[PDB]
């Protein structure tokens, strides 16, 4: 749903 | 007391209140609904009757242990691995919930508060120590210092932040959370068989006492070279020791026999009974009497022992 | 799609519970067969007279209900392999109790944990009920990546870790398990359910242990990191032998609590999705290969036989 | 299992007629000047998941006639959803045992005692091992329920039945074994040569001075077909009480009834037959007091092996 | 096995 | 068989040191002062064909202590040559039952019971169950020989028994069974890697409040020579009385017996040792009421599967 | 039986 | 057989 929401943590 | 109908027939903790209040938590091992719930006598004889408790309420999931936070609240470990914080109202006829908390992994084997009496101290079975802050409800830290399930805790009824913790993996730490590397390994320094119950000495500091599977309870110095004296009393494991409010203390140790077993210092066997016909669970000893034992096991019963003190 | 499952040792009601993890998307529950904490004796006069129900009844769940939705876990009390007498007795019992009720309940499999060096008398206990009737329920067997003796802190003033690079050490617990399905004579009834933990051993390590007959991964919901939007995901080293494990078509348990309480705990198993797909397709060979895995058969002889 | 008993309890016909068996038997006890004031022991042994208890409990209502009911089950998990429904719905009224009904001392004696142990044979499942077992406790007056059960055979020739009885080879045994033990079969393609004849008959409560139950039987089935003969199919009957009866013969099969199949005993070779030649087949029931088995031979017209012999390929354990 | 049978 | 009592009456060290253990029981039981009064009553449970009864005949008369004997048998047969014995020579002296002890139930309390169900491993012959069966009419200060018997094991390589027992692939059996069970034999072409060790420990009669026969025993093995183990040898010590023993174990072996053999747990695959490593075997002795079996694995220092479990291979008839 | 077994 | 053998 949220954009980015499997994005990587940094 | 518009109250939960009836228990759930295993009672699991009893703890007396200053005033002489008897706080008892009941949960259903067994059956369709595995539910908790809470129960304050103003008057320990009437108990258990659920008609003339002066409190009640029902948890969400089942109960493992309790402990007075005060005069009012009430910390409760729950098999959900959440810690729960209750209030009693003013006219303490209704328990409501205040806080409760899912930090937990796993579900919750004991809990204990500190001296101060603004910390909590919580064990589970995934191996892990957890220390809270319950007016500033969070935790403050998180240790995981054994390799098994933490059987037990204990906080220094002398000293803040000073506390006991025996896991299945035979350690017994003396955890003082004032320093770096808080865990101090001291124990019996007897491999032998695994602890099960801890108890401060009320009065003695650094002095302890402990329980192992067959039922030898021994008595430890901190600060010694892990000496020790101990005594084979009971013929299971020593699921709890209480210690007396006498300025001498006798030592109160309920087993898995379904026995209970009141020792002088010297852990000479002062006094024996096994009216019980199931698990005794948990003892107390009346602030208004001291010569009185109310003892809660899962057969449903509350029994009250005199002791020849 | 990917089979994900949720594992709980605490269910006050089944049917709420299985309402609500079916909700946020799950395949099957994990749950104790008996009360976790309720410990039971058969050797004591006053003890094993106790009366009541043992446990929750059947009836509660359709048979269907049982047989897929369900895989039992056996209570942590039960150490059939303590140094007394008595209590090795008792979950001796205990443990044949819990075995036979699973397998009355049909249940599709059964989860058991090899958290300890030394489990001979557990072997020969699941040998034992293995051999007696018929059932076909699988045993999964618990054994975490990295021994939990290995992963404590250094708190202990007295008793330090070490930083040695121990090699040989970090194979500790595969030997737990190949010594224990040698015991059960490599039963093909048992299977691993391996614990990733939060850090990896050697790439070694899991190399061995992808050769294993892996069932199910058990993911803890504490090694999640969270991202810059607070939602849990994992590193690149734990993407990496995800994405080995789901080539193997293992079944994922998620377990623990929602350490992300922000968010939901369907949050966890959304990411899993995200791993799911975006993985590299299966080629011409491995799509041709599909269905034919592991497959013995035998050779062609053309010249004898005509094809 | 659970589905085990899950399909057994699909079946309405068997328990609506136990229900009718036992409202009938209270009826018969009872006078309704004693309505009042007279309680019956019942005792349901191998109560299972309670099915039998609810039949019981609902034939006393109806009945009204005031009961005690005691509910004998060795399987610990059916004791476990037994003690759960006894806790939420029976109450007091009713007693779960988690004894074998053999070694239990009952408190009371029963006044009466109802069993379901039947199998597609009529004593396969050792019915009458365990009735005679549980008869120590019942009254000098009392009752048992099934009171009475016949078993049935009849020579039937099936080419498909041998060919898969056949097909059953199990490694790691010995090779013939196959043909020396019983199998529960639907019998969809079959011929049936001659009308089943009774077998063995067994009645409770047994007061005979001698209690015994090995037994001899030889079997004359006249054939008009000259077909050959594959095996003997086996059917039973029962008289639950007085009227009340229960079979899957297939001349007085229970309408609707489907908890039974047809038992079978192979033959290890096919006989040939012709329009004369009544088949002469024998039977015997045997026991060791450790174990329960059945051995058969045909005599007539072309003598066979005798199969089973001291329970060698098939035994029920005691 | 539905009916009497294993 | 008669042939096996024949062979059994050759060694005459047993039953010596059977009637010297008598011997003394009676002269520790019965005082001077009341020599012509106390009669003692002896119980020989599996008697067989006498010569344990001649035996307690034998020590009453050089003790010059009377006696009262019963001999109890379940073998008719060997009833028969008791019956026969009775009536000859002994009278009324000696009253001979044919019954078994587990289930005979004798008029009166005994002061003294004598068996000798001894076997190779001690055990084997379910002497453990036969005496607690028969401790039901045991005086409470009574004596039961023998007292006390313990069981040994030591582990030995020896290809040519290896090859044997793998050339024991009997048929219509699974071909592995031949290594899941137990064997007697002379052990001659052998290599022993150890000293036994104590594996388990029967005492009689046993006043502790539980009674029961199931045991779990570890033992470890220190290894000084490469080698290939191949086995378990199987000895035992028993104590009739005090001083008297009886003993086949190579380091105590009675002198000049030769009733028993050792006993031999063979192991599925030959296990490689090296000096300095050590064998660390595991045994179990479980029964499920009916049937007692052993199961054995072996630990370190490489695993190996359970042999025997559930008494699949190797059980002994309860 | 597909690739180059039976 | 002779010693403690079938
Ligand atoms: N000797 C015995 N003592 C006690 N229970 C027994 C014995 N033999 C068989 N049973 C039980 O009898 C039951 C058989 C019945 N459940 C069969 C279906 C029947 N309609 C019922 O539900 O009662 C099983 O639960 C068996 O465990
Ligand atoms: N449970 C039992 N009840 C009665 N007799 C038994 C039982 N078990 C074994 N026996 C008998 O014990 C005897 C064993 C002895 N004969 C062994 C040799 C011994 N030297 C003797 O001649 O007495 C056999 O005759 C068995 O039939």
């Amino acid at each position: 749903t949220v954009a980015g929401q499997f994005e990587d943590a940094d | 007391p518009n109250a939960p109908a009836c228990m759930e027939r295993q009672l699991e903790a009893a703890r007396y209140r200053s005033d002489g209040a008897l706080l008892l938590g009941a949960s259903s091992l067994s059956g369709r609904c595995w539910a908790g719930s809470l129960w304050l006598f103003k008057d320990p004889c009437a108990a258990p009757n659920e008609g003339f408790c002066s409190a009640g309420v029902q948890t969400e999931a089942g109960v493992a242990d309790l402990t007075w936070v005060g005069e009012r609240g009430i910390l409760v470990a729950s098999d959900s691995g959440a810690v729960e914080l209750w209030e009693l109202d003013e006219n303490e006829t209704l328990i409501v919930s205040k806080f409760c908390k899912y930090e937990h992994d796993d579900i919750v084997s004991t809990v204990s508060v500190l001296s101060s009496g603004t910390q909590a101290v919580s064990g589970s079975k995934d191996i892990c120590i957890k220390v809270w802050d319950l007016a500033q409800q969070v935790v403050l830290s998180s240790y995981r210092a054994h390799a098994a399930q933490v059987t037990c805790v204990a906080a220094s009824p002398h000293k803040d932040s000073v506390f006991l913790s025996c896991s299945e993996d035979n350690r017994i730490l003396l955890w003082d959370t004032r320093c770096p590397k808080p865990a101090s390994q001291i124990g019996c320094s007897a491999p032998g068989y695994l602890p099960t119950s801890l108890a401060w000495h009320p009065q003695q500091s650094e002095v302890f006492v402990f329980g192992d599977e067959n039922g030898t309870v021994s008595l430890v110095d901190t600060k010694s070279t892990s000496c020790v004296l101990s005594s084979a009393v009971h013929s299971q494991c020593v699921t709890g020791l209480v210690f007396s409010p006498h300025s001498v203390p006798f030592l109160a140790s309920l087993s898995e026999d379904c026995s209970l077993a009141v020792l002088d210092s010297s852990l000479s066997e002062l006094f024996r009974s096994q009216a019980h016909r199931d698990f005794v669970r948990d003892a107390t000893w009346s602030p208004l009497n001291h010569s009185l034992l109310t003892t809660v096991g899962w057969d449903h019963q509350v029994v009250h022992h005199v002791v020849p003190t | 799609r990917v089979s994900s499952g949720r594992d709980l040792n605490c269910v006050p009601e089944i049917a709420d519970t299985l309402g609500a993890v079916a909700k946020q998307g799950f395949d099957f529950l994990c749950m104790p067969v008996f009360h976790p904490r309720f410990k039971r004796e058969f050797i004591q006069e006053p003890a094993k007279n106790r009366p009541g129900p043992q446990t929750r009844s059947d009836l509660l769940l359709s048979g269907r209900d049982w047989n897929t939705l369900i895989v039992g876990k056996l209570s942590p009390w039960i150490r059939p392999d303590s140094k007394v007498e008595k209590i090795r007795r008792n979950s001796e019992a205990a443990m044949l109790q819990e075995l036979n009720f699973g397998a009355y309940l049909g249940l599709p499999a059964f989860l058991l944990p090899l958290n300890q060096e030394d489990n001979t008398n557990l072997a020969r206990v699941l040998t034992n009920h293995i051999h007696t009737g018929h059932h076909s329920s699988m045993f999964w067997m618990r054994v975490p990546l990295v021994a939990p003796e290995d992963l404590r802190d250094d708190i202990i003033e007295n008793a330090p870790t070490t930083h040695t690079e121990e090699y040989s050490g970090e194979e500790k617990t595969w030997m737990w398990w190949h010594n224990f399905r040698t015991l059960c004579d490599y039963s093909k009834r048992i299977a691993v359910a391996l614990e990733i933990g939060a850090d990896l051993p050697s790439n070694h390590v899991i190399d061995r242990w992808l050769g294993e007959p892996i069932k199910a991964a058990i993911l803890p919901t504490s090694i999640f990191l969270t991202n810059k939007k607070g939602f849990p995901v994992l590193s690149k080293m734990h993407q990496r032998l995800i994405f080995r494990l789901l080539k193997l078509e293992v079944q994922f348990i998620i377990t623990g609590t929602n350490h992300h309480s922000e968010k939901e705990f369907c949050s966890y198993l959304q990411y899993l999705e995200y791993l799911s797909q975006n993985r590299p397709p299966p080629n011409a060979y491995e799509l041709f290969a599909k269905g034919y895995e592991d497959y013995l058969q035998s050779p062609l002889q053309p010249l004898m036989d005509n094809l | 299992e659970s589905q085990t008993y899950e399909v057994f309890e699909k079946d309405p016909i068997k328990y609506s007629q136990y229900q009718q068996a036992i409202y009938k038997c209270l009826l018969d006890r009872v006078p309704e000047e004693e309505k009042d004031t007279n309680v019956q022991v019942l005792m349901v042994l191998g109560a299972g998941r309670g099915p039998l208890v609810n039949a019981s409990l609902r034939a006393a209502k109806q009945a009204d006639r005031r009961i005690k009911l005691y509910a004998v089950e060795k399987n610990p998990n059916a004791v476990v959803t037994l003690e759960n429904w006894q806790f939420e719905e029976w109450g007091s009224q009713v007693t779960v045992v988690s004894s074998d009904m053999r070694e239990w001392v009952a408190p009371e004696k029963a006044d009466i005692i109802v069993s379901e142990l039947l199998g597609s044979f009529a004593d396969n499942e050792l019915s009458p091992e365990c009735l005679d077992g549980a008869q120590h406790f019942l009254k000098d007056d009392g009752v048992s329920i099934p009171g009475e059960y016949t078993s049935f055979l009849a020579p039937i020739s099936s080419s498909k039945l041998y060919n898969e009885v056949r097909a059953c080879r199990e490694k790691d045994r010995d090779p013939e074994a196959q043909f020396e033990m019983p199998y529960v079969v639907r019998l969809h393609n079959f011929h049936q040569l001659s009308a089943p004849q009774p077998c063995f008959t067994f009645s409770h409560p047994n007061r005979d001075p001698m209690i015994d139950n090995n037994r001899y039987c030889t079997l004359e089935f006249p054939v008009e077909v000259n077909t050959v003969l594959h095996g003997f199919a086996g059917y039973f009957e029962t008289v639950l009480y007085q009227d009340i009866t229960l079979s899957i013969r297939p001349e007085t099969h229970s309408p609707g009834m489907f908890s039974w199949f047809p038992i079978l005993f192979p033959i290890k070779q096919p006989i040939t037959v012709r329009e004369g030649q009544t088949i002469c087949v024998r039977f015997w029931r045997c026991s060791n007091s450790k174990k329960v088995w059945y051995e058969w031979a045909v005599t007539a017209p072309v003598c066979s092996a005798i199969h089973n012999p001291t329970g060698r390929s098939y035994t029920i354990g005691l | 096995g539905r009916g009497r049978g294993r």
